[PDB]
């Protein structure tokens, strides 16, 4: 992480009101089997 | 037309097309169902989209 200060402004507020207790990350693959770029 | 309440927030109230705007006659102060006192005519500050 770079050494600096950046305040994260809000973008959109979602009035869903649901019950969620988990998360999962989706990644994208590059076809040229499959190749994946450098990400973190 | 059937209505019910659930866990989702209620965002159907809307503006209800109750148009009214005046700042010169000094009659009454009310906003968003919240009354009080005050006069609002001009400003120089810049707000944010949120
Ligand atoms: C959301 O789920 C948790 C457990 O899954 C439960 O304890 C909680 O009451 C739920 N929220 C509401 C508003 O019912």
């Amino acid at each position: 992480l770079p050494q600096g200060f950046s305040a994260l402004e809000p973008l959109v507020d979602l009035p869903i009101g649901i019950n969620i207790t988990r998360f999962q990350t989706l990644l994208a693959l590059h076809r040229s089997g499959w190749t994946a770029g450098a990400a973190a | 037309l059937s209505f019910e309440l659930l866990h989702a927030p209620a965002t159907v109230c809307g503006p209800k097309k109750s148009t009214n705007l005046v700042k010169n006659k000094c009659v009454n102060f009310n906003f968003n169902g919240l009354k009080g006192t005050g006069v609002l005519t001009e400003s120089n500050k810049k707000f944010l989209p949120f």
